[PDB]
């Protein structure tokens, strides 16, 4: 009854450009799931969350973002994992 | 518009 | 073409928490265009494309009432499904369902569903003929007979082969125009030496929509399927989806390779090469 999710991350578009970025996690249950993501950001909006045909879950993180070199961040917490599962990006 | 739903 | 209407619905229970959380979400042809959540504010009925929202006030009132009443009716079956499985009562679980219904071209419906399950597992599915169940155990066993005696199954047949493909209808006459909308994919590659002897050939497919999508490496017209990887397409966060493949390549041999790009929005296919 316990899956694990799987994380990328990635921006939306192609060194100081309107960046959005991105930490989309998907094929997850149970549902509760904490995503995290210089370090730590604030305002980081979430997608609403839904489910697919195999009943996994899946949801959108995005920032906003202008990168340069600094190094970004995902963490999620999520009962499948004993610890937090970090991830950075290109 | 979705069904109304029954108990299990 | 063919099209479908879909509800996914979902039930978590918090203990101790508070009240289970509930949600209804609407899909025409595989795109959201309503929403339930009882965690908002003030739990509504939500437009989730623009062109829902030529529907009046009575409709996502009416769709409102119905939902809160099926919040309602969940709370129940979680606290039904411990006791029928006979499980501790502290922990977090799940109810999850599929309704609705896939119509041909002829608007005859095609596919009925009405699927259930529990912490991510089957339950009980109403079997394509429309009159029978499929328990996935025991404990769904007792929902069967129980269905059987309230001729559940000819409840949900009427509703799949009329209400359902009714409403559908009167959804795509809204929201055909948009629905329909195809963005054709920007393809471009990108090299990245890998030591020592590796070139890496990366092909990338962005701003496409709808997400269904087909990349190829050739090696002089032979399709590889190995050594290339490959990322679930994502969504790039304003609609439009993305998606790459590679391959690695030994040196000063990239002239050999060709990426193809197969989308429903390209006249033909793409074929690029570095």
């Amino acid at each position: 009854i316990q899956k694990t999710p799987q994380i990328q991350v990635y921006s939306r578009h192609p060194n100081g450009k309107p960046n959005i970025l991105n930490c989309y996690v998907t094929q997850f249950h149970p549902p509760h799931i904490e995503i995290q993501m210089g370090k730590k950001i604030p305002k980081v909006e979430m997608s609403d969350m839904s489910f697919s045909k195999d009943w996994s879950f899946y949801i959108l993180a995005h920032t906003e973002f202008t990168p340069t070199t600094d190094t970004y961040a995902c963490r999620v917490k999520h009962a499948s994992m004993a610890e937090p599962k970090t991830v950075y990006w290109d | 518009s979705i069904i109304v739903f029954n108990l299990l | 073409g063919p099209h479908s209407l879909r509800y996914f619905v979902t039930a978590v229970s918090r203990p101790g928490l508070g009240e289970p959380r509930y949600m209804e979400v609407g899909y025409v042809d595989d795109t959201e265009f309503v929403r339930f959540d009882s965690d908002a504010e003030n739990p509504r009925y939500e437009p989730r494309a623009r062109w829902m929202e030529q529907e009046g006030p009575e409709y996502w009132e009416r769709e409102t009432q119905k939902a809160k009443g099926n919040e309602q009716s969940f709370r129940v079956d979680l606290r039904t499904l411990l006791g029928y499985y006979n499980q501790s009562k502290g922990g977090s679980h799940t109810i999850q369902v599929i309704s609705g219904c896939e119509v041909g071209s002829d608007g005859r419906l095609l596919r009925g569903y009405q699927q259930y399950a529990y912490d991510g597992c089957d339950y009980i599915a109403l079997n394509e003929d429309l009159k029978t169940w499929t328990a996935a155990d025991m404990a769904a066993l007792i929902t069967k007979h129980k269905w059987e005696q309230a001729g559940e199954a000819e409840r949900l047949r009427a509703y799949l082969e009329g209400t359902c493909v009714e409403w559908l209808r009167r959804y795509l006459k809204n929201g055909n125009a948009t629905l329909l909308r195809t963005d054709s994919p920007k393809a471009h590659v990108t090299h990245h030496s890998r030591p020592e002897d590796k070139v890496t050939l990366r092909c990338w497919a962005l701003g496409f929509y709808p997400a269904d999508i087909t990349l190829t490496w050739q090696l002089n017209g032979e399709e590889l399927i190995q050594d290339m990887e490959l990322v679930e397409t994502r969504p790039a966060g304003d609609g439009t989806f993305q998606k790459w493949a590679s391959v690695v390549v030994p040196l000063g041999k990239e002239q050999y390779y060709t990426c193809h790009v197969y989308h429903q929005g390209l006249p033909e296919p793409l074929t690029l090469r570095w």
